[PDB]
Order: C-alpha cells, then structure tokens, then sequence
C-alpha cells in the first residue's frame, strides 16, 4: 500500500 | 455534543494526552469537541485533528481489507458457501468508516474551509477533504460512486491550484497534498501516468528549492521528498 | 443486548472474522452475545472470549499507565500546576477499564462458572476471574482494595486446588495459571518471595513430565514454561 | 512488565 501523509 | 460542556483548552489538552496513551478515538473526540467551540484552529490544533482522524479511519481501512479479502475469497469457484456473515461484518465495518468519513467532512464544512482563508489552514483542510473523499472512493460501489471520486478529485486540485501560488515547493502541506493526490490517481482514478508524473514533478521542483532551507526545514521536507521516492519506486 | 438476535453460530464466526480484522472490540461484544445465549462454551470459545477481553482490557491498562505515570509527575515538587485534566482523563479511561472487568465478572458469575464441571473449564474460568479482579486491584485506592484483592486470591487459589488435583503439571491451563498467579503475588500481594517459589516450583515440575508428551503437547508446555523462566530472570 | 496469558 503506497504512503500517505 | 457530549463535549460541549468541557473548555477548548482542556479538550486540546486532552487530545494531547490521548495521543500519548494511542487512544485516537479519544483524541478524535476531543478534537471534534474543539472544532465544535466555533473558533478558528491553530497549526498545532490542525496537525491534532489530522492525526486522530487518521489514526481512526486508518485502522477501518485496514480491518476492511481484511474483511474485503476474506469476502472475495468466499465468492470464488469451489469455496464452500458459509452464509451472510462475512458481508454482514464487512459491511458493518464499511457503515461505521463511512460514518467516521462523514463526521470529519461535516467538521471541514460547518465551517473549517469557509473561514480558512491562509494558504496554510485552507490547503490543509481542502487536501482533508480531498482524503476523506477518497477513503469513501475506496468502498464505493454504487450510483454515486463516481460522484465520490469527482469530490475527491475537486478538493485535492483546488488544494493543489492554491498550493502552487502561494507556498514554496520544499512546503511540507505542499508535498503531502502532492503525494497523497498522486496515490489518488494511481488507486482511485485509475490514472498511474498522472500519479507518476506528479510525485516525480513535485520531487524534483522540491529538490530545487531545498538550497533556501534551514536544517530543520530540510529535515521536514526531505522525510516527504523520500515518500514520494518510496511510491515512485512501487509503481516504476 | 444488542447481540439478541443473532444466532449463536453467527457470533462465534464472526468473532474469528473480528480477531483476524485486528478488531478486539467487536470480539469481544460477540462472544459476550454468544456466553449470554445461556449454552457452554466448548474450548475454542472459551479461547475467543479469553483473547478478545485480554487485547480489550490489555489495552486499556497500558493507557492507564501512561496517563498515571503523567499524574504522579503532575504531583512532584517544581511541577507546574496544569488543572484537573490529568486526573479526569485517567478517570475515564480506569472506569472504562474497570467496566470492561465487570462485564467479564458478570459473566463468569452469570452463569460460567457454576455450570463449569469438567477441570478444564472450570481452572480456566476461576483463572480469569482472578486476573480480572487482578485488573480492578491494580487501579484500587480505595475502602475495597483489600476485598478486591482478596477475591483475586480467592479465585486463583480454588483454580490452583482444582489444577493440582485434576491436570497434569505440563497442561497449559495449569501453567498459565500458575503465571498469572505468580504475577499476582509479585505485583499485587506484596509477596515477592511466593512469587518465584510458585514460578520455580510450576517450571521444575512440568519439566520432570515433559517426557509424556507429544511432538505438539511438549510445544505448546514449553512456550508458558519459557514465560516462567522469563519472569524468573526479571525477578532474580 | 511481567508475563501473564
Ligand atoms: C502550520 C502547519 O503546517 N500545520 C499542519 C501541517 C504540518 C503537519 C505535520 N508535518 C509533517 O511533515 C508530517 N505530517 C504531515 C505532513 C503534511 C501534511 Cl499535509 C499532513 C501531515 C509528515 C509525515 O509525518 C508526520 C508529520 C508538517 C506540516
Ligand atoms: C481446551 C482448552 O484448553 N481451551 C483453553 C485453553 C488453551 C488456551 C490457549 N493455549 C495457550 O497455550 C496460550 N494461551 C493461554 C494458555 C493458558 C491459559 Cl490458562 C490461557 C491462555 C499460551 C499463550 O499463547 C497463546 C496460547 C492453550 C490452552
Ligand atoms: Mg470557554
Ligand atoms: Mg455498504
Ligand atoms: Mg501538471
Ligand atoms: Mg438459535
Ligand atoms: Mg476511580
Ligand atoms: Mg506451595
């Protein structure tokens, strides 16, 4: 799963 | 509200010593509780409410897929056939993110956006809706699931055109807004060459402006430049 | 309650969805709606109602400490008064911890433990009821203390006297009740001493069966031997 | 803090 912030 | 009758600052203080304990549904009630007094939020308040929120809706997200995958499984040929309850709990899971989803875009309308009006606050809560939108995209199935996705997409490009005129490249709110737009088009909008192009645009127009930072403005930026690195490594 | 009307077989399916969802919870809130349909447990249920209740309460406990440990520096010399919010947080979070013990309590004493004949079951249920009544002793301050405390002792002990004469000194409830109980008396007792003869005396005697045991019984008796050992090493 | 199951 990508990264968010 | 059931925190009506508590003070602004003790619901802050609060929230701080809920995120101490890993307590986030606390801490996401107390901070509704704040944003519910009517005032305006300080930066520190901003990053508390984003924080609990996450931390919330994070770990509905992660038992959804967990309970998403066990569905699919069940709906493929020779799987035994073992009744509801699989799409009975999914389901009560998607209802109670949904709901959190909801509560976190009703504090961003009444009235968080309308009296933002520094680039900081307004791009932060605009790239919040644009999130929170997004985590609806992710359970959509039905007659309005595009109209979802086009709420999403319209507060993160209205973040994203005031983001571009009014702060530097290295901003932090800036490459989150970028980073987490860019996972929308790869995820939700089925675009990976528009969420390529933009984490690698917004990387090297952030490597170009790091000469102005302090070392503890680098420190920042440079920990979201390498998130952005980290999915354009995924996808390439 | 709210678990009424679902069926038995439902509550228990979707407690295991819930504990592979990382929801502990929901879990929880079925297996209560499974004990109150008034049937026995069998082993595997009683193993859910003891995992879901342990990562609830477990949880809360270690907020509890966080926020006491907060409260005690407040209370030092030279640090600045800050208000009641502290305190009324702890608060919170211990009577919502000490509701969580009730509700295992409630349970136990309507109707599982009565109904409990076969050692197996009945070890099992009086351990929990000492470790919850462990749990309310450990945020006791007040005219009651004692009597709690006594009643964990109380339930440990008829576990310990039952276990000793039904159970093979390898079985992993008599094990496990015995690190429990050894707990207690280390951190709630005053009774350092009890606590490593108990620990020393449960290790070697298992060690001397382990020879009856198969390939998986000898796995799952020296995984609670090696926590005996390790609260051994803590203590001496 | 002790181990316990
Ligand atoms: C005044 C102000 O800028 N307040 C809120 C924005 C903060 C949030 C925390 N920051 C971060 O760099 C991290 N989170 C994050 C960044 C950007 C956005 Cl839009 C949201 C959250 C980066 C990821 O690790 C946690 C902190 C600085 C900017
Ligand atoms: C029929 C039966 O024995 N059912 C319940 C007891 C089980 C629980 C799981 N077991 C374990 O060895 C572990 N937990 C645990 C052991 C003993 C007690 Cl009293 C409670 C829990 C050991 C710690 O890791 C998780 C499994 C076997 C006996
Ligand atoms: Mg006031
Ligand atoms: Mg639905
Ligand atoms: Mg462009
Ligand atoms: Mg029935
Ligand atoms: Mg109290
Ligand atoms: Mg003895």
């Amino acid at each position: 799963f990508p990264a968010t912030v | 509200g059931a925190m009506g009758s508590m003070e602004r600052a003790s619901l802050i203080q609060k929230a701080k010593l809920a995120e101490q304990a890993e307590r986030y549904e606390d801490m996401a009630a107390f901070m509704k509780g704040a944003v519910e007094k009517g005032e305006e939020l300080s930066c520190e308040e901003r990053n508390l409410l984003s924080v609990a929120y996450k931390n919330v809706v994070g770990g509905q997200r992660a038992a959804w897929r967990v309970l998403s995958s066990i569905e699919q499984k069940s709906n493929e040929e020779g799987s035994e056939e073992k009744g509801p309850e699989v799409r009975e709990y999914r389901e009560k899971v998607e209802t109670e993110l949904q709901g959190v989803c909801d509560t976190v875009l009703g504090l961003l309308d009444s009235h968080l956006i309308k009296e933002a009006g520094d680039a900081e606050s307004r791009v932060f809560y605009l790239k919040m809706k644009g999130d929170y939108y997004r985590y609806l995209a992710e359970v959509a199935t039905g007659d309005d699931k595009k109209r979802i996705i086009d709420s999403a997409r319209s507060a993160y490009q209205e973040a994203m055109d005031i983001s571009k005129k009014e702060m530097p490249p290295t901003n932090p709110i800036r490459l989150g807004l970028a980073l987490n737009f860019s996972v929308f088009h790869y995820e939700i909008a089925n675009s990976p060459e528009e969420a390529i192009s933009l984490a690698k645009t917004t990387f090297d127009e952030a490597m170009a402006d790091l000469h102005t930072l302090s070392e503890d403005s680098y420190k920042d930026s440079t920990l979201i430049m390498q998130l952005l690195r980290d999915n354009l490594t995924l996808w390439t």
